[PDB]
């Protein structure tokens, strides 16, 4: 039926088509599948989806930065990620990430002038994370100490 | 080198928009060379005329709807895109149309200004539905090539921005559609020799035959850089 | 190299040693300002570095050996 | 309209409400982008209420997901129609059928790795005729609250801000209607008492600089979110019973 | 204020400063690679197709994580050993993940698979440059039976390379394709029909002998070549692609009949309701085999074409044969659903 | 490997064995090369299978035992042990945000280690 | 800080009355009025710390000057607020 | 940090009468900062020499806003 | 207006897009028959035929 | 996680005898690509033994895989992970390759990350992957007669039958393995018989 | 019209056969269309000798083999396509080669002719094995342009055709490869603005600055026929 109505367009009954190509001005060397595919554009624009931020405002707790592009929100660094440059050699990206990319709170404003000054070095800390941890371990009445060297 | 050049032989005019165009004798190799070379600029390189800028009376923005008009301005504005217009002298140039009562406002309601031609006076741009309803309005028509839409030009110049002016798309470029075919010109002695039949659709504005001599100059300009400069 | 660092790894071999030599180099450039060997063109000092070792001037043992003659210099003067 | 339909369109078109459907039928009296004015047969007009039904239609107006609702009228001036027939079109409908998108030529080849996995090339062509352009309607509120230490205000009087910037605020300090808004430009200005700044010895300097003290008073002003940016539509103010109202409001 | 300066400096800071890509989920470690960043106008991240198979990234509208490494030592790593083209095999197996597919592999089939005659059967060229010469001034075909004249690079027993010059009887597209092939690797390699599957041997064979840029590099090639032929020929898919077989309503009639023996036999007493089940499953698998079979017989070969005089069989063009048999795409079973039969479908519990 | 990384212990040697104390086999084997130098009290062995979850639950650091399950658990038997984590695997020191023991950081934690003999 | 280990062990009664700085008697939270620590409460500033940096909680010391200055007064340590998350 | 640093550079800039002043008032290089009267008995100035210091002092900073003031006519936003 | 990969069809085994764009273009070859004729006003009984 | 490259060679001997995987007639995975990058052991020479072919110590290149397929070299015991004697660790030389780099891995390289991503990433990826993109089940269960591809002489190991009153080998043996030899007298195809079935020979 | 000409920034020559040259900055869409224009030209319009006809005594035809030659006749034919020759003045010269004894046959080894130059003399055309060998050929040079085939020489000319002229392919174009990349040329204010990047690739008779030069030429005489 969709090659009879073709015909009545005066149209080819493949619904193949030769084309040329714009830039050369040279045809294509087999015909090409042409017509009308009735196209929707989603929700999903690019315009809502683009996020990017250096540094933020931190978490309460846990003094990591929040979540989402609403919050103005890093990306999480996941078990999954970390395994990742586990794999590889990555220790100084790890560390980065773990330390004054995220809770480690004199190091990030540390690096942070570090890199205006263009020293590009880490000087890493304590992430606030395991101090929040071993006072809810205390909270519990487990003495969890740190044995020096 | 027994160079061999074409010239403009025929020039079929079927309508004022559509005009076929018959070229030789061409040089094998050349038909495609030139036919492809002369589409590219003649669809992204055509220099035109096209509304801007549009100023109504009582309306702040876009997005509103006017009283005694079917038509959403937002409608409006890209019917004010497919108005066809030449400006003789001037690059840029304001029409003013005020109409009223019931009718259909065509795009002879806007005071024909001596160096300005409007091409399709009978285009339609706004339907007045009660009759003590009227519009007024203040179209600029600026001259340009390609394409150059609100948003692109909305992040640009901005030196005043006059709470009142709306920003619409205008396809400077008058050239609708371009195709060239190479025929065979059985020439006298050589059969390899053809023919460059170029149809072109425009609205408005350009001239075929016109069009067809800007395109060729500006690919030519732009050879004098290289035939120089080694 | 600007593209690979496969060059730089075949010199010192370990791909950890290698980025641990070409950060104290960069770290000698970024801070001491240590002039390159190579042309800079306008190369950063992360590449310049691999550059150096690729050729093969730079390296963990070359390093000590600069460290230990710049370092009792400063000793001799102070004394 | 999609060209290659299946006949549920024109159902799904009506049944959704979205389109403004004549009940009674008979002529059109008055078309407008606002309103359709139809006068009854009188058939089914009944003879008790006078026979002229009104729809008013709804003009651009905000979705849940910010998309933009607006009814257009079908029909023209002095048109017969009759009970059921589609009397204007709503968001994604054409005459009556139901339109999500935009149906377009289409060829199946690959270009230069532009069409990869999936992903599409696209002729500016598309761009030109508006089509797949999208309206997006947002609302943005500003809230006046009363603290501990007092009422904030919605004063265009605001400390250390352009006249650029207060240019485009009308005396209440509340945006123009029409005024077209970037990242950061104020859309209604507001200031909160702040309690008695011990400030550093800086700041006790910087302030005695410019003498700009600008009372004890901060800045909380609502501004365009970075990176949007749009033409202001409507402004709505919902003030207390008891408060003094804006001159705007 | 964004002012027009900022942007000139901000292209001087990406400069050789490697960036993380990660998309979700992180399944191994290629789920992270390093790479140089290339400033852009317009909201969208652009990735290298090659990679996109580490990252199982397809583009219909998946996103990715973008991390900058900040210290001396982070970005030493990055480039080192996160690197894109560091990381080319996969840590699991030994084989290159960085895999030409889709257009990239269609291409290059289309270039060196051969016809029967076409334009210019039998000419002799020197040197692929003449054959590229030919094929571009449209005096041959892709597919055009010739014999060229190669100059392959031997590597000897030491380091240095040994040069030789012979005849070789291969297509016009094969040989514009050895213009790509390093020096080191046999023409034997280009002279075979590629698919996926010889192109991953192709890069493996080149990383194992003539090392890690080279094989960037030819990588790259591969890539820019094999799409930009892929759009040349201008391969697409209509409906009547799909072939069914003329053999399909007796193959189905014939086990329709003989199924329905054995459920009459099912009441007279000779089977449970798993003997049954079994043989019910076999015959209907039995048939979906010999549909498939009928279907790519006659569309794999099935080209009737005139060779220089008579009547001859070669492979098919057909668009979906050469999807397939490229591993371009699709594969047998996925075309069996096309234009065969579709077959038992097996239901949430596992049984049929 | 890491399944087969435990071992039980029959009859004492010159440390605690006794009958049955489960240890991991590299520690085992540690006595077991100093014991023949030596000569003490020689100690029979088997090696256990442990499968992934016991065998992680059963490493000798209790950070890396806790963070991947039954915390609660784990938690309470280091407690009342008074057990002592000195932070030799990977998890470990990603926790306490520090250089991983390998990769590039296998140079630097191999000089700590040293720096332990002395200074 | 450097450390080489950690160590987990049961809590004494005595070991859990070392790291506090001071029995909570009170469940109050809060003034409702003056949004700040009750007495003896489980928000306390005499127990807990500074509710701003370096600065007492009746308010007669301010400023980086007065450093582990304990108020007589309200009875709280001029130190930083952070002290509140530790202590 | 970039300001404290800065001031403490700008303060070895101007005259040492006026940086005397303004670092024991506002308490920068000093401790407790000294009102208008603890600052004259100091010096031994008068009431009518701290607005003297105070002017010359502003007028030395309108120097370093015209040379670097790139940074404070951005406060103008 | 739209070029879409060839690969992205046989693999997913929705060959609907396929059989719409034919009709698609047919549907689109019988608009431009009429636009046509339209273009060239022409007779209403000859619209009436086709 | 904890199982880190610690040393470069531990000296062992030990190792675990590796053999053709030969299931199903074709031959699924071959020995050659089976040790192919892993360290060798046991001065592993050719068949005629009267001169040494591979150390004791060497990375297995391409090239020296190529050369035991001359040779036809069918069973070499591989220095591995499992048999090295590393404590708190492992050595480079009993893992081998590092597969993604294409050399001998590098001490400190995370290797049990490594193998637990790589064990684990197939399976969550053909969890996806073979489920949205099929619908039916294409199956084939047709498992009744075994028919041999390649000329040669029928070898039972394991395999404990009675002969039935047909004539024919009705084996009653759980675990039975036929293979197939050539002339020299390698195994080159196998198959697994089954318990109730009749033997041709 | 705020037109944008492009100027001849970089000429990198690898070799005097290949060279490399950049273009900036050209507008949107100028990057093929002057791209493919200038390579059509270059391929099939750029004018050149080549060897169009071969008479070997004693050789009726291509397919025959001579005694005391390796290479069979086809494949010196092929051999003479890549001769590299340059005509001075006149349209057509037949060039002579006589040559014997054991040794590779060079280009050399043609008799001069003073007008006529030979780029490349050690060019390999025959090996003679045997000493006794002599090989003697009457070589036809002629002047055209582009690619003529000679099964494209036979459809069309059906005049004089006697039987041991040798017809061979003629590649008159000096040009033996010619691409064109656009690469973006990130500019002052356009980032739609780009570059043209043409790799040549000729024989040595024509200079690739030289030839651009030329194809540019050609492509501006034909619109001389569209009046501006
Ligand atoms: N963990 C996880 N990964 C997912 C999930 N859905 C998708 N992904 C990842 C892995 C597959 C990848 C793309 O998903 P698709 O469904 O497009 O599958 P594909 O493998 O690309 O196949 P196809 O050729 O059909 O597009 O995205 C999910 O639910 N969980
Ligand atoms: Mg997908
Ligand atoms: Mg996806
Ligand atoms: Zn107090």
């Amino acid at each position: 039926e969709i090659k009879e109505l073709l015909k009545l367009g005066d149209l080819p009954t493949s619904g193949q088509i030769r084309l040329y190509d714009g830039r050369t001005g040279e045809q294509f060397e087999r015909p090409v599948t042409v017509g009308y595919m009735y196209m929707l554009k989603l929700n999903h624009l690019v315009d809502d989806k683009m996020h990017a931020r250096s540094t933020g405002s931190y978490s309460l707790v846990t003094q990591q930065p929040l979540g989402g592009k609403a919050q103005f929100g890093g990306q999480r660094f996941g078990e999954m990620e970390v395994w990742a440059l586990e794999a590889y050699g990555a220790a100084y990206t790890l560390q980065e990430m773990l330390t004054v990319k995220s809770d480690d709170v004199n190091g990030r404003t540390k690096m942070y002038k570090n890199i205006v000054d263009g020293n590009h070095q880490m000087e890493p800390g304590m992430p606030e994370s395991f101090n929040v941890l071993l006072k809810e371990i205390r909270s519990l009445g487990i003495n969890i100490e740190l044995e020096d060297e | 080198t027994e160079f061999l050049k074409p010239r403009l032989v025929d020039i079929e005019q079927v309508s004022s928009t559509h005009a076929k165009v018959t070229l030789e004798p061409l040089e094998r190799g050349f038909g495609h060379t030139l036919g492809n070379a002369l589409r590219r600029i003649l669809l992204s390189s055509m220099p035109g005329c096209a509304v801007t800028e549009v100023e109504i009376d009582g309306v702040l923005h876009e997005y509103s709807t006017k009283e005694g008009v079917q038509e959403d301005i937002l409608e409006i504005l890209l019917n004010l895109k497919g108005l066809a217009v030449r400006v003789q002298g001037k690059d840029e140039v304001i029409l003013t149309l005020n109409k009223s009562g019931i009718g259909p406002v065509t795009a002879a309601d806007i005071t024909h200004d001596g160096d300005v031609e409007i091409v399709k006076p009978q285009h339609v741009i706004c339907h007045l539905t009660d009759e003590n309803a009227s519009i007024s309005m203040r179209i600029k028509v600026q001259r340009g090539r390609g394409y150059v839409p609100a948003s692109t030009r909305i992040h640009s110049e901005e030196d005043e921005r006059p709470i009142g002016r709306l920003l619409v798309d205008a396809c400077y470029s008058p050239v609708e559609r371009i195709a060239y075919n190479v025929e065979a010109a059985r020439v006298e002695q050589r059969t390899d020799l053809d023919k460059l039949v170029i149809e072109m659709e425009t609205n408005g504005t350009i001239d075929p035959e016109e069009a067809i001599r800007r395109a060729a100059t500006i690919l030519a300009e732009q050879l004098e850089a290289f035939v120089d400069l080694r | 190299a600007r593209v690979t660092v496969q060059d730089a790894v075949e010199k010192i071999g370990n791909r950890f040693d290698l980025v641990l030599v070409a950060a104290r180099r960069a770290r000698q450039m970024q801070v001491g300002g240590k002039d390159p060997l190579v042309p800079e063109e306008n190369d950063k000092t992360t590449v310049i570095a691999l550059r150096e070792i690729e050729e093969g001037l730079i390296n963990n043992q070359i390093l000590d050996v600069r460290e230990r003659q710049e370092q009792q210099e400063q000793e001799a003067a102070e004394l | 309209k999609p060209l290659v339909g299946t006949g549920m369109e024109r159902a799904v078109a009506v049944d959704s409400g979205v389109t403004a459907v004549a009940k009674r039928g008979g002529v059109v009296q008055y078309v407008d982008a606002s309103r359709i004015v139809i006068k009854v047969n009188e058939d089914e007009m009944y003879p008790g209420e006078a026979g002229i039904d009104i729809y008013n239609l709804t003009k651009y107006t905000r979705s849940n997901q910010n998309t933009c609702i607006n009814q257009m009228p079908c029909v023209s001036l002095g048109e017969p129609v009759e009970r059921g027939d589609v009397l204007a079109d709503g968001p994604s409908t054409d005459l009556g059928e139901l339109a999500l998108g935009q149906n377009m030529r289409v060829a199946f080849m690959p270009w230069n790795g532009y069409n990869f996995e999936d992903s599409i090339l696209v002729s500016e062509r598309v761009v030109q005729e508006d089509r797949f352009t999208t309206i997006h309607i947002q609302e943005l509120a500003c809230v006046s609250r009363d603290t501990k230490l007092g009422p904030e205000e919605i004063t265009a009087d605001i400390p250390n801000v352009g006249e650029a910037a207060l240019s485009k605020l009308d005396e209440s300090g509340i945006v123009y209607i029409g005024a077209e808004v970037t990242g950061g430009d104020i859309l209604v200005g507001k200031v909160t008492p702040k309690g008695e700044t011990q400030l550093t010895p800086e700041e006790k300097l910087l302030r005695a600089i410019f003498g700009e003290k600008a009372s004890d008073v901060k800045d909380s002003s609502l501004r365009v979110p970075n990176g949007v940016s749009g033409t202001v539509i409507d402004v709505q103010v919902f003030t207390r019973d008891g408060v003094e109202k804006d001159k705007r409001a | 204020r964004e002012e027009a300066v900022v942007w000139d400096i901000l292209d001087e800071v990406i400069r050789e400063h490697p960036v993380l890509l990660n998309r979700a989920p992180t399944l191994h470690r290629l789920g992270i690679q390093a790479f140089e960043p290339v400033l852009i106008e317009g909201k969208a991240i652009q990735l290298h197709p090659l990679v996109c198979a580490a990252y199982n990234a397809d583009f219909d509208g998946d996103q990715m994580a973008v991390h900058v490494p900040l210290t001396l030592e982070a970005q030493l790593e990055a480039r080192a050993l996160m690197m894109s083209t560091n990381n080319i095999l996969s840590p699991a197996n030994g084989e290159p993940i960085i895999v030409p597919s889709q257009d990239v592999v269609l291409g290059l089939y289309y270039m060196t698979r051969d016809c029967v005659n076409a334009k210019g059967e039998g000419m002799v060229l020197t040197g692929p440059k003449e054959a590229e010469r030919l094929y571009r001034s449209g005096l041959a075909s892709l597919h055009a039976r010739v014999k060229v004249r190669i100059t392959e690079y031997e590597k000897d027993a030491n380091g240095e390379l040994v040069a030789k010059t012979s005849l070789k009887d291969t297509t016009v597209g094969r040989a514009i394709l050895w213009m790509i092939v390093p020096k080191g690797l046999p023409y034997s390699i280009v002279n075979q029909a590629l698919g996926k599957k010889a192109i991953s041997k192709m890069l493996n064979t080149c990383y194992r002998i003539l090392g890690l840029k080279p094989t960037v590099i030819f990588a790259d090639q591969i890539m820019y070549t094999g799409f930009a032929y892929a759009a040349r020929s201008g391969a697409s898919v209509g409906i009547d692609d799909m072939v069914i077989p003329e053999k399909k309503h007796e193959i189905i009639s014939e086990a329709e009949a003989e199924v329905a023996e054995i459920q009459e036999q099912f009441q007279s007493g000779l089977v449970t309701a798993g003997e049954r089940y079994n043989k019910v499953i076999d015959i209907w698998a039995a048939a979906n085999d010999r549909v498939s079979k009928a279907m790519m017989d006659n569309l794999q070969t099935e080209t009737v074409i005139n060779r220089d005089g008579q009547e001859e069989k070669q492979v098919s063009f057909n668009s979906i044969y050469m999807m397939a048999d490229s591993g371009a795409r699709g594969s047998a079973a996925q075309i069996r659903q096309l234009a065969g039969m579709r077959g038992l479908m097996a239901k949430p519990d596992g049984s049929i | 490997r890491q399944m087969l990384r435990k071992a039980t212990i029959v009859n004492a040697g010159s440390s605690d064995f006794l009958e049955g104390e489960q240890v991991e086999y590299s520690r085992v084997k540690i006595a077991n090369r100093e014991l023949e130098a030596n000569g003490k009290v020689g100690a029979t062995y088997s090696r256990d299978l442990l499968g992934i979850t016991k065998a992680s639950l059963a490493t000798e650091s209790f950070i890396s035992a806790a963070s991947f399950q039954e915390t609660t658990r784990v938690l309470t038997e280091a407690a009342v042990a008074g057990k002592r984590d000195e932070l030799r695997g990977l998890k470990e020191n990603v926790i306490v945000g520090r250089l991983i023991p390998a990769g590039t950081g296998y140079a630097y934690h191999q000089d700590r280690m040293r720096r332990r003999a002395a200074g | 800080e450097e450390f080489d280990a950690i160590k987990i062990a049961l809590a004494s009664p005595d070991m859990i009355r070392s790291w506090s700085f001071g029995e909570v008697k009170k469940p109050e939270t809060i003034n409702y009025r003056t949004f700040k620590p009750e007495r003896d409460g489980l928000f306390c500033a005499r127990i807990f710390g500074p509710v701003k940096d370096y600065e007492c909680l009746c308010g007669k010391y301010k400023r980086l000057k007065h450093r582990g200055v304990i108020c007589e007064k309200c009875g709280v340590e001029v130190t930083q607020t952070k002290v509140r998350r530790e202590r | 940090d970039d300001m404290k640093q800065s001031i403490v550079k700008w303060l070895f800039e101007l005259n040492a009468k006026q940086r005397e002043v303004l670092a024991r008032r506002f308490g920068l290089l000093g401790y407790e900062a000294a009102t208008l009267e603890d600052v004259g008995r100091e010096i031994g100035l008068t009431r009518e020499r701290v607005r003297q210091i105070q002017v010359e002092g502003l007028r030395r900073l309108r120097e370093i806003l015209q040379t670097q003031g790139l940074n404070i006519e951005a406060l103008f936003l | 207006d739209i070029v879409l990969n060839p690969l992205g069809v046989p693999s997913r085994m929705n060959i609907g897009q396929i059989l719409e764009t034919h009709l698609g273009m047919a549907a689109k070859g019988i608009g431009d028959k009429i636009n046509a004729m339209l273009k060239q006003q022409q007779e209403v009984a000859k619209l009436r035929e086709f | 996680q904890d199982l880190v490259v610690t040393e470069d060679d531990c000296g062992t001997h030990e190792g675990i005898m590796m053999t053709p995987v030969i299931e199903g007639g074709d031959v699924k995975e071959p020995l050659r690509d089976r040790v192919l990058g892993r360290v060798t052991a046991e001065d592993v020479l050719k068949p005629g033994t009267a001169d040494i072919l591979v150390p004791r110590n060497t990375l297995l290149h391409e090239q020296w895989c190529d050369l035991l397929e001359e040779n036809s070299v069918d069973a070499v015991k591989v220095r591995s992970v499992v048999s090295c004697d590393t404590d708190f660790g492992v050595c480079a030389h009993c893992y081998g390759r590092d597969l993604a780099r294409g050399h001998i891995i590098n001490k400190g390289e995370a290797i049990g990350v490594i193998a637990a991503q790589s064990i684990g990433e197939p399976g969550t990826q053909l969890t996806m992957r073979t489920f949205h993109i099929g619908g039916a089940a294409s199956r084939a269960a047709a498992e009744s007669s075994i028919q041999v591809k390649n000329k040669g002489s029928i070898k039972l190991s394991n395999v404990k039958s009675v002969v039935n009153s047909s004539g024919k080998l009705v084996i009653t043996s759980r675990n039975t393995e036929l293979k197939l030899i050539d002339e020299f007298g390698r195994t080159k195809e196998s198959y697994k018989v089954p318990y109730g079935a009749v033997l041709a020979k």
